[PDB]
């Protein structure tokens, strides 16, 4: 793949500022913070919902472990 | 109004300059422009004086993706030395 051939495109045009005159972190923990949070809010619906039901799974294979290798018989 | 406004604040005496150049002497052109030139201007509307601010140069690019073209054009640029600088020359 060359560089020059992509694609057409009119009817666009694309400002952009140095890097100098603009500063390094514009609104770092006035934006950046919320951003982070949006994006959480966006995932953890359809990400959560596997990792505890691997936990209690979890928990409650370690029970089965700990309450069937200790019997406690009537003797 | 705006076109008056203009005319007003810009058309103004001191900052103007009439010049000849050719077969001809300097009385001539001082006497004729002595009496054609004498009352143009001379005051401003309550000096609300046009005065000259330094800007910046900012230095980006602003790119016109237009690809229906036949040929493409670039211009690039950095900062003016000014005019009274040799550096000019």
């Amino acid at each position: 793949r060359q560089f020059g051939h992509l694609t057409r495109v009119r009817h666009v045009i694309t400002y952009s500022l140095s890097p100098f005159e603009q500063r390094a972190f514009p609104h770092y923990f006035s934006k950046g913070i919320p951003n982070v949070l949006r994006r959480t809010r966006a995932c953890i619906l359809r990400v959560a919902p596997p990792f505890v039901v691997f936990y209690l799974v979890y928990t409650w294979g370690t029970q089965e472990f700990e309450k069937s290798k200790r019997k406690n018989p009537a003797a | 109004a705006d076109l008056t406004e203009y005319l007003s604040r810009h058309y103004k005496a001191p900052r103007m300059v009439l010049a000849a150049a050719g077969g001809l002497e300097h009385r001539q052109l001082l006497d004729l422009a002595q009496k054609h030139f004498s009352g143009l201007s001379g005051t401003y509307d309550e000096d609300a004086v046009p005065t000259l601010t330094p800007c910046r140069f900012t230095g980006s690019e602003i790119r016109h993706r237009e690809d229906g073209l036949p040929l493409a054009h670039v211009a690039i640029a950095v900062e003016g030395p000014g005019w009274a600088n040799p550096d000019n020359v």
